[PDB]
């Protein structure tokens, strides 16, 4: 059935876009992963590395 | 995963498996998962000699 978009119509019939994101733990290596940015480096100071 | 270790060795003169020593480095991995049970290599038969 044709949507019949109405630009002058109020809520409901106005174009609303919905997007989905499917996440699965398939038996694959790290492919889509976001790590943290590496901080600065220090020398000659006993720290946790 | 399967790693393709390879060491291009041009030192050879043409003899059948000469003596020496070498080592091979990893290139890439990829998971599939199957009872392989067999292997074969096809040939670029369009130029046969
Ligand atoms: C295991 O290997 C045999 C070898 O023929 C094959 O028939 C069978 O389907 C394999 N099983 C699985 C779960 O891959």
């Amino acid at each position: 059935q044709s949507y019949g978009f109405r630009p002058t119509y109020g809520v409901g019939h106005q174009p609303y876009r919905v997007v989905v994101l499917s996440f699965e733990l398939l038996h694959a290596p790290a492919t889509v992963c976001g790590p943290k940015k590496s901080t600065n480096l220090v020398k000659n100071k006993c720290v946790n590395f | 995963y399967f790693k393709i270790y390879s060491k291009h060795t041009p030192v050879n003169l043409g003899r059948d498996l000469p003596q020496g020593f070498s080592a091979l480095e990893p290139l890439v991995d990829l998971p599939i998962g199957i009872n392989i049970t067999r292997f074969q290599t096809l040939l670029a038969l369009h130029r046969s000699y």
